[PDB]
Protein backbone atom coordinates (compact mmCIF):
# COMPACT_ATOMS: atom_id res chain seq x y z
CA UNK A 1 0.00 0.00 0.00
CA UNK A 2 2.90 2.94 0.77
CA UNK A 3 6.04 1.86 -0.74
CA UNK A 4 7.23 5.47 -0.26
CA UNK A 5 7.37 4.56 3.59
CA UNK A 6 11.33 5.22 4.04
CA UNK A 7 11.96 7.98 1.54
CA UNK A 8 9.15 9.81 3.55
CA UNK A 9 10.30 9.40 7.28
CA UNK A 10 13.62 10.60 5.96
CA UNK A 11 12.79 13.36 4.33
CA UNK A 12 10.80 14.76 7.15
CA UNK A 13 13.53 14.84 9.42
CA UNK A 14 15.66 16.65 7.42
CA UNK A 15 13.25 19.53 7.03
CA UNK A 16 11.89 19.66 10.05
CA UNK A 17 15.05 19.83 12.33
CA UNK A 18 16.56 22.66 8.79
CA UNK A 19 12.82 24.79 9.80
CA UNK A 20 13.19 24.84 13.22
CA UNK A 21 16.84 26.92 12.74
CA UNK A 22 15.19 29.28 10.52
CA UNK A 23 12.49 29.96 13.13
CA UNK A 24 15.46 30.76 15.86
CA UNK A 25 16.79 33.05 13.01
CA UNK A 26 13.82 34.80 12.28
CA UNK A 27 12.37 35.59 16.14
CA UNK A 28 15.57 37.15 16.37
CA UNK A 29 14.96 39.40 13.66
CA UNK A 30 11.58 40.20 14.85
CA UNK A 31 13.02 41.65 18.38
CA UNK A 32 15.89 43.36 16.52
CA UNK A 33 13.87 45.75 14.44
CA UNK A 34 11.45 46.41 17.06
CA UNK A 35 12.97 47.34 19.66
CA UNK A 36 13.52 51.26 19.03
CA UNK A 37 9.94 51.70 19.29
CA UNK A 38 9.40 48.77 22.12
CA UNK A 39 11.56 51.16 24.24
CA UNK A 40 10.72 54.76 23.52
CA UNK A 41 9.83 57.48 26.00
CA UNK A 42 6.93 59.77 25.42
CA UNK A 43 5.64 62.93 26.53
CA UNK A 44 2.18 64.08 25.48
CA UNK A 45 0.90 67.16 28.27
CA UNK A 46 -2.05 65.43 28.85
CA UNK A 47 -3.38 63.99 32.63
CA UNK A 48 -6.73 62.78 32.51
CA UNK B 1 -7.46 62.70 43.53
CA UNK B 2 -9.34 63.02 39.68
CA UNK B 3 -8.94 66.67 39.12
CA UNK B 4 -12.05 68.66 39.37
CA UNK B 5 -13.93 69.91 36.39
CA UNK B 6 -12.42 73.52 36.29
CA UNK B 7 -8.34 72.20 37.11
CA UNK B 8 -7.31 71.94 33.25
CA UNK B 9 -8.04 74.12 30.52
CA UNK B 10 -9.58 71.59 28.66
CA UNK B 11 -11.65 70.44 31.18
CA UNK B 12 -13.24 74.17 31.86
CA UNK B 13 -13.52 75.10 28.43
CA UNK B 14 -15.93 72.45 28.12
CA UNK B 15 -17.98 73.21 30.44
CA UNK B 16 -18.27 76.31 28.76
CA UNK B 17 -19.62 74.98 25.49
CA UNK B 18 -22.33 72.74 27.64
CA UNK B 19 -23.85 76.29 28.45
CA UNK B 20 -23.79 77.78 25.85
CA UNK B 21 -26.04 74.91 24.62
CA UNK B 22 -28.43 74.85 27.66
CA UNK B 23 -29.54 78.21 26.56
CA UNK B 24 -30.98 76.45 23.00
CA UNK B 25 -33.48 74.46 24.80
CA UNK B 26 -36.11 76.62 26.42
CA UNK B 27 -38.09 78.26 23.54
CA UNK B 28 -40.03 81.17 24.27
CA UNK B 29 -43.67 80.21 23.25
CA UNK B 30 -44.88 84.18 22.66
CA UNK B 31 -42.12 84.51 19.74
CA UNK B 32 -43.50 81.29 18.09
CA UNK B 33 -47.53 82.37 17.42
CA UNK B 34 -47.38 83.93 13.85
CA UNK B 35 -44.46 82.45 11.57
CA UNK B 36 -44.03 78.98 10.01
CA UNK B 37 -41.63 77.63 7.25
CA UNK B 38 -44.09 75.68 5.71
CA UNK B 39 -45.41 77.29 2.44
CA UNK B 40 -49.27 78.16 2.66
CA UNK B 41 -51.87 79.54 -0.07
CA UNK B 42 -53.31 82.20 0.78
CA UNK B 43 -56.08 85.44 -0.26
CA UNK B 44 -54.98 88.86 -0.76
CA UNK B 45 -57.95 90.46 -1.65
CA UNK B 46 -59.17 93.04 0.92
CA UNK B 47 -55.36 94.57 0.15
CA UNK B 48 -55.07 94.89 -3.68
CA UNK B 49 -57.28 98.02 -4.16
C1 LIG C 1 2.30 19.64 17.38
C2 LIG C 1 1.72 18.43 16.66
C3 LIG C 1 0.30 18.74 16.19
C4 LIG C 1 0.04 18.05 14.86
C5 LIG C 1 -0.83 16.82 15.10
C6 LIG C 1 -0.37 15.68 14.19
C7 LIG C 1 -1.47 14.62 14.15
C8 LIG C 1 -1.36 13.76 15.40
C9 LIG C 1 -1.84 12.34 15.08
O1 LIG C 1 -2.98 12.07 15.20
O2 LIG C 1 -0.93 11.37 14.63
C10 LIG C 1 0.29 11.29 15.30
C11 LIG C 1 1.43 11.05 14.29
C12 LIG C 1 2.26 9.81 14.65
O3 LIG C 1 2.59 9.19 13.45
P1 LIG C 1 3.71 7.97 13.38
O4 LIG C 1 4.47 7.91 14.68
O5 LIG C 1 4.67 8.24 12.25
O6 LIG C 1 2.95 6.53 13.10
C13 LIG C 1 1.55 6.47 13.19
C14 LIG C 1 0.89 6.90 11.88
N1 LIG C 1 -0.17 7.84 12.18
O7 LIG C 1 2.23 12.19 14.11
C15 LIG C 1 3.31 12.44 14.97
O8 LIG C 1 3.18 12.56 16.14
C16 LIG C 1 4.71 12.61 14.39
C17 LIG C 1 5.32 13.84 15.04
C18 LIG C 1 6.81 13.86 14.76
C19 LIG C 1 7.16 15.19 14.11
C20 LIG C 1 8.11 15.94 15.02
C21 LIG C 1 9.47 15.26 14.98
C22 LIG C 1 10.17 15.62 13.67
C23 LIG C 1 11.66 15.38 13.81
C24 LIG C 1 12.25 16.24 14.92
C25 LIG C 1 13.22 17.25 14.33
C26 LIG C 1 14.31 17.59 15.34
C27 LIG C 1 13.70 18.14 16.63
C28 LIG C 1 13.60 19.66 16.56
C29 LIG C 1 14.92 20.29 17.01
Amino acid sequence: AEPEMEERKLMGFKWIFVLTLALLQAGYYRRLRWSVLKSRKLVLDVVN
Amino acid sequence: SPPPPNAMVYDRLAEAVKAKLRQLENPDPRFLKYGSPRPTLTDHTRILA
